[PDB]
């Protein structure tokens, strides 16, 4: 089952690394940065797939495209692991 | 191996 775990960027950003979109098998959280917003919230960790940012669907996205829309996702980025 | 911090 995923989780709507809602974030806030500091000068970090969310908090957290991601790899995989490098070929259609979706993105990952590849590591979760002490202090950061995704830290704090205890509610993602190492593994967890984004499904979606902001209600725009990240399974198929690419690398650079889950990236940007991260990136982009406003200072209330909603996600979905 | 693409990996980025967000």
């Amino acid at each position: 089952e995923p989780r709507k775990v809602v974030l806030h960027r500091g000068s970090t950003g969310l908090g957290f690394n991601i790899v995989g979109g490098e070929d259609g098998e979706g993105i990952f959280i590849s590591f979760i940065l002490a202090g950061g917003p995704a830290d704090l919230s205890g509610e993602l960790r190492k593994g967890d797939r984004i499904i979606s940012v902001n209600s725009v669907d990240l399974r198929a996205a690419s690398h650079e495209q889950a990236a940007a829309a991260l990136k982009n996702a406003g200072q209330a980025v909603t996600i979905v692991a | 191996r693409r990996e980025t911090q967000v």
